[PDB]
């Protein structure tokens, strides 16, 4: 039931490097997930 | 006649007994489901030494 988003903004095909994801928001929302969908500036 | 609208007006003054005057009631009313449990209590600290 809890959501963890994690983040990483770097400035720079996927370039070949390591950089780790530090936590950003844990949200208690408590249902159930199952498909997703993204979001467009047009 | 035989019809009655439900709804009657309470009519409160400053001159009636303790059993008639307004009184404001809430109702606190807790819950607990799977959902994550948020509504906690003051959580009292001690000075560090």
């Amino acid at each position: 039931g809890y959501f963890k988003i994690y983040s990483k903004h770097t400035p720079i095909d996927l370039p070949q490097g390591f950089s780790a994801l530090e936590p950003l928001v844990d949200l208690p929302i408590g249902i159930n997930i199952t498909r997703f969908q993204t979001l467009l500036a047009l | 006649f035989n019809c009655y609208f439900p709804l009657r007006s309470y009519s409160f003054r400053p001159t009636y007994g303790v059993g008639h005057q307004p009184y404001r009631v809430v109702v606190l009313s807790f819950e607990l489901l799977h959902a994550p449990a948020t509504v906690c209590g003051p959580k009292k600290s001690t000075n560090l030494v």
